[PDB]
RNA sequence: UUGACAUUGUGAAGAGA
RNA sequence: GUUCUUUGUAAAGUGCCUUCGAAGAGUCGAGUUGUUUGGGAAUGCAGCUCUAAGUGGGUGGUAAAUUCCAUCUAAAGCUAA
RNA sequence: UUGACCUCAAAUCAGGUAGGAGUACCCGCUGAACUUAAGCAUAUCAAUAAGCGGAGGAAAAGAAACCAACCGGGAUUGCCUUAGUAACGGCGAGUGAAGCGGCAAAAGCUCAAAUUUGAAAUCUGGUACCUUCGGUGCCCGAGUUGUAAUUUGGAGAGGG
C-alpha cells in the first residue's frame, strides 16, 4: 500500500524475473580464459600486433564533439593519400573504411600522417620465410597513440574588440528565430510591385 | 554550410579548413541509363496504358485537371507520387495532336 | 537481342511456341524499330536442329 | 540482354497483355495440383535475379495457398477468456503466403533446400508461388563454390526458420529505428532487456 | 547479519513484533500504489503533491546531449589553472601575455555569473556565457571568446 | 443476413437530376 | 626448417585522356482491418484493396500543402570472433 | 512413312537424400488464465505457461534504403552507461526502449541486370586408366527459355 514519506519507487519484478538472473560467477574465468584466448592468437599469429592501425576521427554531436576518437578505418582518399591501395592497405594490417568520406582537411592531414608514420616504423616480411627474427610487438593503436590537436597557446594578450559576447548570442539567436519572418515581410514587400 | 563558428545562431557550428569529398557512386541510383530509358520507352507502348491510366487520361482532356489530381493521389496513394504520373500522361498526350 | 539493339544482324527467326511468350514478344515491336527484317517462323525445336540442339527460339 | 525487357515488361501487370497471360496461366495452374512441379520458371529473369541458374540441381516448383484472413480454430466461436483476446473473425496471420509456400513445398522436397521464391499469379481463392530449391546432394551444386554454402547443415529448412528473403521480413530484420523491436532477433532482445545483470560486486 | 536482527529476538514471543489483534496479513490496503486516489489520498497530497495528472508538453525522440551545458562560474574559473602556474599568471596581471582558459574543452561551456574573482585578467575561451558574467570578466580586464 | 470492393470477361436496347 | 617442379603462348596490381556507367515490382508506398510496440494523426507484423518512380527512392519519431537541406540505396545473397 | 520437340508418366530404373530421438541454450508460429488494479471490462500478468514447425556447437544478427544534424560518426553481437529516462498508460495499476560515450571482440564480402558471338570458353554422370576426399582420355546426358570469365556501386566497363 502506501504509508510514511518516502520517494515513489518503480520496480519491474512482478514478471517471473527470478526466471532470467544473470550472476557473473565467471567474471574470473570469463577473464583468465579471455586472456588465453588472446594469449595463443598473438602467439599463432606470429610478430603481427593483434590489431590493425585505426584512424584519428573526430566524433559526434555537440557533446562529444570536443575531444578526437579512432575510427573504424582510414577511408579512401586517405589511403591513396599514403600512397597504396586499398586491397593491400588491408594485408599490412591497416584499417580501411570505405564509408565516412573527409569533409575535414586538419583531420585528412593528420590521417594521411598517421599512415606513413605508421609505414616507417613497420617492418614488412617478403614472399620468402628468410626475414630479421620479428621480436613481436603486440600492441599497435598504443605503439601509435592519438593525442589531442593542441588548439590555443598558453597565454596571449587582451583583444578587446568592444563587442558584447553575450548580445552576440543574443542576436545570434534573435537572428535564427525571425528569418522566415523577415523572409516573407520581403515577400510581401516585393507585391509592392502593383 | 560556411560556418560561422559561433556556439549558436544560423549558419553556426565549428570552423574547419573546409575539404570536400570526391562523391559516391551509390548519390546517383536514379540513372537516367541509355538502355534503361530507351528500353521502357519501347515497352511503354507495347503493353499500352493500364485502366487507370486510361481513365486517368479522359479525366485531363474532359473537365478538370485538378479534378485528375484527386483521382490520381487516390488511385496511386500518394501526392508527389501522382502528379509525376499525372504529367506523364500529358506527355502521352503528345502521342497524338502536336506529334 | 543485343545484335538487334545494336543493328549486327539482318535475318531474324522468331518461334511461335514459347513458354513464357515474354522472352519474344518484345521483339517484334523490336525489330521493326530497330530496323532488322524479322520472321514469325514455325518450330522452336526446328530452328534449334540447324543450331545442332533440341530447341532454339532466336 | 532480353531480360531487362522481361522485367519491366512484367513491372506493368494491368496492361492489355499481361491480363491476358495472367488469366491464361491462373486457369491452367488451378486445373493441376496445388503443389506441383513446373519444368522451367514461368519468370526465367526472375528466377534469375534472386540467384536461380539454369545448372542441373537447381529445381522450381509450383504451389497454391488459400489466400487472406487466419480464423481462430476455436470450436463454437468460444474463446474462454477476456474480452479482448474474444477475437475470432478478423484476424491476421503473423507471415506471409509467400512464406506459407515456402514451408508447404519445402516440406514435399525433404531433401532439397529453399533458396527462394517469387509470385506469379493470384485469384480471389489462391495467391500462386514458385519456389528455387537447390539440390545439396547434387555435385554441380555442391562444387560450385557460390552456392555449396546451402549443404552447409547450418541452413537446413531455413524457410521454416524465416531464414529466406521472406522470413527476415516477416520476422523484422532490418537496421534502423522502425525495427528496435525484432531486428537483433526478438525474443532474444526481450530476453536480454529482461534479464536482471548482478555482478560480483554489486554496482 | 542475522544474529544481529530483532527477529532472533522475538523468538519464544507469540506473533513476532506483528500484534495480537491487527496480526500481519497479507495485503491491507492492496498491493503497490492501489488506491492513490481514494484510501491513500491523504498521502499522496501531503509528501507527493503534483503526482496525478499532466502538466505541461511532451517531447517525442528526446536525446540528452542536445541540451550539453556543463555549468561554470566565476565561483571557480581559476581552477582551471593548474596550482603553481595559477600563481604567477595572478602575480603577472598582464594584459601583454595572460592566460588562456578553454572551458568546453575543461568540461564545461557555460560559464556563469556567481561570485567574485581577483582583478588578474582572463581570457575566456568558451560558449553560451551570461551577461553577468561577462561584465564581470570586463572589471579584471578579459574578453570572452565563444566557439564551438 | 445486407452493401461494397476483388474473383470478372463479351454484347445490346430502352430509361434517370 | 627441406630440396624439387615452372606456374607464365596465364593472372593480378598501378598511371593518364574521352565516352559510358545496366544496380532487384503485385514490390516500395498507400488505404483499411487486426495485432504488436515506449513509438504517441499510427513501432513492427500480416489480411484484403490500390499500386509507384528513375536528378528516382527510403529515412529524418506531430498529421497536411509548399520550398529547400542532411544522409543512405530497399524490395536478391555468404561470413569468423 | 520416318526423325526430333514441348509437356507429362512409369520401373524392385543407376546414385542418393528426408523422416525419428534430444531439446539447457537457438529461429520462428501459436497462445492463455491464475494474478495486480484493494471491485472490474482497457490495462497487468505476458508479446509469459501450455501447443506447433526448424537448427547448430553455438544459433541468430552483419558490411547500412544505419546513426546522427556533429568539426559529424560508420557491418553485427555482448558488457558498462544512457535509464526507471524520452515516451506508453480508466495518464490509474503499471509499463518503457534508443542515439552518443567506455570496453570485449574485430573481417570482410557476391550475385542479378552486359555480346565469348572470331567460335558454351560451363557442367552431371557413365567408362577404361592411374598417383583415389581425386586426376586424365573417350563417350551419353545438361544447357542458348543462358552454362563459364568479366563487373557489385567502396564501384566499375569499353575504348585510347
Ligand atoms: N544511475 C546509475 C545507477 O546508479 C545507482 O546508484 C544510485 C544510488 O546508489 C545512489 O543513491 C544514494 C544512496 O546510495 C545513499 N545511501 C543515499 C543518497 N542520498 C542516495 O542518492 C540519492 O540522493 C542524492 C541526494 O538527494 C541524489 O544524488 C539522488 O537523488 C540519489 N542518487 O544514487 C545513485 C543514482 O543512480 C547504482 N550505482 C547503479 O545501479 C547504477 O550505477
Ligand atoms: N539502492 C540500491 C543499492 O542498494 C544497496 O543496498 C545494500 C544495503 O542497503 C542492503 O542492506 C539490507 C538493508 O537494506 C535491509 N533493510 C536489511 C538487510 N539486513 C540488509 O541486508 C544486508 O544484511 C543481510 C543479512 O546478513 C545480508 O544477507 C545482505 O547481503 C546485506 N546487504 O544490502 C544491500 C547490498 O546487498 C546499497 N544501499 C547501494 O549499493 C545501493 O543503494
Ligand atoms: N577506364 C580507364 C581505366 O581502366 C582501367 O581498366 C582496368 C582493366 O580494364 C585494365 O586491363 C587489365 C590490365 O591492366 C592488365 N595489365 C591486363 C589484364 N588482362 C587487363 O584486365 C582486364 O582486361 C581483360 C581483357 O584483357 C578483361 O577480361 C577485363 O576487362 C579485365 N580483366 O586494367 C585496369 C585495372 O584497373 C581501370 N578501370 C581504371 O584504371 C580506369 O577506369
Ligand atoms: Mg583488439
Ligand atoms: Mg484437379
Ligand atoms: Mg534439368
Ligand atoms: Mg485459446
Ligand atoms: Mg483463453
Ligand atoms: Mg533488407
Ligand atoms: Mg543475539
Ligand atoms: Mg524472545
Ligand atoms: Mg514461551
Ligand atoms: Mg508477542
Ligand atoms: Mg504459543
Ligand atoms: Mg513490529
Ligand atoms: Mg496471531
Ligand atoms: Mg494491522
Ligand atoms: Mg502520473
Ligand atoms: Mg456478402
Ligand atoms: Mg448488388
Ligand atoms: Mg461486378
Ligand atoms: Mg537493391
Ligand atoms: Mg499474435
Ligand atoms: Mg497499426
Ligand atoms: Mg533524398
Ligand atoms: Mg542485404
Ligand atoms: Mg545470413
Ligand atoms: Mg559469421
Ligand atoms: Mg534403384
Ligand atoms: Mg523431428
Ligand atoms: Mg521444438
Ligand atoms: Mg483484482
Ligand atoms: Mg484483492
Ligand atoms: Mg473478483
Ligand atoms: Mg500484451
Ligand atoms: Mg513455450
Ligand atoms: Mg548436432
Ligand atoms: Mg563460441
Ligand atoms: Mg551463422
Ligand atoms: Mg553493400
Ligand atoms: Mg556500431
Ligand atoms: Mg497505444
Ligand atoms: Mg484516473
Ligand atoms: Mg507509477
Ligand atoms: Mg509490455
Ligand atoms: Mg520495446
Ligand atoms: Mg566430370
Ligand atoms: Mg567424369
Amino acid at each position: 500500500a502506501i504509508s510514511k514519506n518516502l520517494p515513489i519507487l518503480k520496480n519491474h519484478f512482478r514478471k517471473h524475473w527470478q526466471e532470467r538472473v544473470k550472476v557473473h560467477f565467471d567474471q574470473a574465468g570469463k577473464k583468465v580464459s579471455r586472456r588465453n584466448a588472446r594469449a595463443t592468437r598473438a602467439a599463432k599469429i606470429a610478430p603481427r600486433p593483434l590489431d590493425l592501425l585505426r584512424p584519428v576521427v573526430r566524433a559526434p554531436t555537440v557533446k562529444y564533439n570536443r575531444k578526437v576518437r579512432a575510427g573504424r578505418g582510414f577511408t579512401l582518399a586517405e589511403v591513396k593519400a599514403a600512397g597504396l591501395t586499398a586491397a593491400y592497405a588491408r594485408t599490412i594490417g591497416i584499417a580501411v573504411d570505405h564509408r565516412r568520406q573527409n569533409r575535414n582537411q586538419e583531420i585528412f592531414d593528420a590521417n594521411v600522417q598517421r599512415l606513413k608514420e605508421y609505414q616507417s616504423k613497420i617492418i614488412v616480411f617478403p614472399r620468402n620465410g628468410k626475414a630479421p627474427e620479428a621480436e613481436q610487438v603486440l600492441s599497435a593503436a598504443a605503439t601509435f597513440p592519438i593525442a589531442q590537436p593542441a588548439t590555443d597557446v598558453e597565454a596571449r594578450a587582451v583583444q578587446d574588440n568592444g563587442e558584447s559576447a553575450f548580445r552576440t548570442l543574443r542576436l545570434a539567436r534573435s537572428e535564427k528565430k525571425f528569418r522566415g519572418i523577415r523572409e516573407k515581410r520581403a515577400r510581401e514587400k516585393a507585391e509592392a510591385e502593383a | 554550410t560556411v560556418k560561422t563558428g559561433i556556439a549558436i545562431g544560423l549558419n553556426k557550428g565549428k570552423k574547419v579548413t573546409s575539404m570536400t569529398p570526391a562523391p559516391k557512386i551509390s548519390y546517383k541510383k536514379g540513372a537516367a541509363s541509355n538502355r534503361t530509358k530507351f528500353v521502357r520507352s519501347l515497352v511503354r507502348e507495347i503493353a499500352g496504358l493500364s485502366p487507370y491510366e486510361r481513365r486517368l487520361i479522359d479525366l485531363i482532356r474532359n473537365s478538370g485537371e485538378k479534378r485528375a489530381r484527386k483521382v490520381a493521389k487516390k488511385r496511386l496513394g500518394s501526392f508527389t507520387r501522382a502528379k509525376a504520373k499525372v504529367e506523364e500522361m500529358n506527355n502521352i498526350i503528345a502521342a497524338s495532336r502536336r506529334h | 537481342v543485343a545484335l538487334i539493339e545494336n543493328k549486327k544482324a539482318k535475318l531474324v527467326l522468331i518461334a511461335n511456341d514459347v513458354d513464357p511468350i515474354e522472352l519474344v514478344v518484345f521483339l517484334p515491336a523490336l525489330c521493326k524499330k530497330m530496323g532488322v527484317p524479322y520472321a514469325i517462323v514455325k518450330g522452336k525445336a526446328r530452328l534449334g536442329t540447324l543450331v545442332n540442339q533440341k530447341t532454339s527460339a532466336v | 540482354g532480353a531480360y531487362k525487357y522481361l522485367e519491366e515488361l512484367q513491372r506493368k501487370k494491368q496492361s492489355d497483355v499481361l491480363r491476358f497471360l495472367q488469366r491464361v496461366r491462373v486457369w491452367e495452374y488451378r486445373q493441376k495440383n496445388v503443389i506441383h512441379r513446373a519444368a522451367r520458371p514461368t519468370r526465367p529473369d526472375k528466377a534469375r535475379r534472386l540467384g536461380y541458374k539454369a545448372k542441373q540441381g537447381f529445381v522450381i516448383y509450383r504451389v497454391r495457398v488459400r489466400r487472406g484472413n487466419r480464423k481462430r480454430p476455436v470450436p463454437k466461436g468460444a474463446t474462454y477468456g477476456k474480452p479482448t483476446n474474444q477475437g475470432v473473425n478478423e484476424l491476421k496471420y503473423q507471415r506471409s503466403l509467400r512464406a506459407t509456400a515456402e514451408e508447404r513445398v519445402g516440406r514435399r522436397a525433404a531433401n532439397l533446400r529453399v533458396l527462394n521464391s517469387y509470385w506469379v499469379n493470384q485469384d480471389s481463392t489462391y495467391k500462386y508461388f514458385e519456389v528455387i530449391l537447390v539440390d545439396p546432394q547434387h555435385k554441380a551444386i555442391r562444387r560450385d563454390a557460390r552456392y555449396n554454402w546451402i549443404c552447409d547443415p547450418v541452413h537446413k529448412h531455413r524457410e521454416a526458420r524465416g531464414l529466406t528473403a521472406t522470413g527476415k521480413k516477416s520476422r523484422g530484420i532490418n537496421k534502423g529505428h522502425k525495427f528496435n523491436n525484432t531486428k537483433a532477433g526478438r525474443r532474444k532482445t526481450w530476453k536480454r532487456q529482461n534479464t536482471l545483470s548482478l555482478w560480483r560486486y554489486r554496482k | 547479519p542475522s544474529r544481529f536482527t530483532k527477529t532472533r529476538k522475538h523468538r519464544g514471543h507469540v506473533s513476532a513484533g506483528k500484534g495480537r489483534i491487527g496480526k500481519h496479513r497479507k495485503h491491507p490496503g492492496g498491493r503497490g500504489m492501489a488506491g492513490g486516489q481514494h484510501h491513500h489520498r491523504i498521502n499522496m497530497d501531503k509528501y507527493h503533491p503534483g503526482y496525478f495528472g499532466k502538466v505541461g508538453m511532451r517531447y517525442f525522440h528526446k536525446q540528452q546531449a542536445h541540451f550539453w551545458k556543463p555549468v561554470l562560474n566565476l565561483d571557480k574559473l581559476w581552477t582551471l589553472i593548474p596550482e603553481d602556474k595559477r600563481d604567477q599568471y595572478l602575480k603577472s596581471a598582464s594584459k601583454e601575455t595572460a592566460p588562456v582558459i578553454d572551458t568546453l574543452a575543461a568540461g564545461y561551456g557555460k560559464i556563469l555569473g556567481k561570485g567574485r574573482i581577483p582583478n588578474v585578467p582572463v581570457i575566456v575561451k568558451a560558449r553560451f556565457v551570461s551577461k553577468l558574467a561577462e561584465e564581470k570578466i570586463r572589471a579584471a580586464g578579459g574578453v570572452v571568446e565563444l566557439i564551438a
